[PDB]
């Protein structure tokens, strides 16, 4: 990681 | 062949203009090629994979995708309804936990695994690796990506979602792989997409419909969405015998739609993945 996938976006 | 009312991204990579809804592609559809999805895993039992998907490796307690990110990306690569290469074989390598997190050592181990494992599989048309992940710059991660590409696997990686120069991110910053930027349905660079000289090509990344866990579907955004469009396109072209793993990225750039994107910073390529299908 260090990226994404968190599920409330921007 | 033609898929009507297809997700906008599939339609876009088979057209020279935005706004279409049909995805045109050759029936071969990536058959005979293999794509490794190095992510949170793949829900292999999802009907959309038709049994063409399977987990081969996990670095955690389970091989199950408890997040959904990996299943989403794999679907864009080759699910029957949301995929680019509808007949390709998918292999899942779980390098990220169910929170979408992973340590650099685990990610590197996952890449070396694929380099070796591909030798145990039957992929007469070639091997591709899709890496929809990344973090701050690291010469070790970049190096692992270069090794995988060098071993004969077409490596596609996400540019990152920081709206910054991808030079500061890995494996996005490794020059030898295929760094994918994101675009939206109106041919604008996605607002979150990284950019820079290291980018090789752009792919649909905003509001991408694809498979999800629990046998469902959902639309999300990110350069993580774009990367499987290119990985899938590469597998598709390799099966057609148009290019090889070593030159796929370059071939894709050469045959891309040029100058169609807006809000591309000077110094960043204006190229959008395109399959050049002609019936
Ligand atoms: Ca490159």
């Amino acid at each position: 990681k260090g990226e994404a996938d968190a599920l409330s976006l921007d | 062949a033609a898929q009507t009312n297809a997700p906008w991204g599939l339609a876009r990579i088979s057209s020279t203009s935005p706004g279409t809804s049909t995805y045109y592609y050759d029936e071969s559809a990536g058959q005979g090629s293999c794509v490794y999805v190095i992510d949170t895993g793949i829900e292999a039992s999802h009907p959309e994979f038709e049994g063409r998907a399977q987990m081969v490796k996990t670095y955690y307690y389970s091989s199950r995708d408890g997040n959904g990110h990996g299943t989403h990306c794999a679907g864009t690569v080759g699910s029957r309804t949301y995929g680019v290469a509808k007949k390709t074989q998918l292999f899942g390598v779980k390098v990220l936990d169910d929170n979408g997190s992973g340590q650099y050592s685990t990610i590197i181990a996952g890449m070396d695994f694929v380099a070796s494992d591909k030798n145990n599989r039957n992929c007469p048309k070639g091997v591709v690796a899709s890496l929809s992940l990344g973090g701050g710059y690291s010469s070790s991660v970049n190096s692992a990506a270069a090794r995988l590409q060098s071993s004969g696997v077409m490596v596609a990686v996400a540019a990152g979602n920081n709206n910054a120069d991808a030079r500061n991110y890995s494996p996005a910053s490794e020059p030898s792989v295929c760094t994918v930027g994101a675009s939206d349905r109106y041919d604008r660079r996605s607002s979150f997409s990284n950019y820079g000289s290291v980018l090789d090509i752009f792919g649909p990344g905003t509001d991408i419909l694809s498979t999800w866990i629990g046998g469902s579907t959902r639309s999300i955004s990110g350069t993580s969405m774009a990367t499987p469009h290119v990985a899938g396109l590469a597998a598709y072209l390799m099966t057609l015998g148009k290019t090889t793993a070593a030159s796929a990225c370059r071939y894709i750039a050469d045959t891309a739609n040029k100058g169609d994107l807006s809000n591309i910073p000077f110094g960043t390529v204006n190229l959008l993945a395109y399959n050049n299908y002609q019936a």
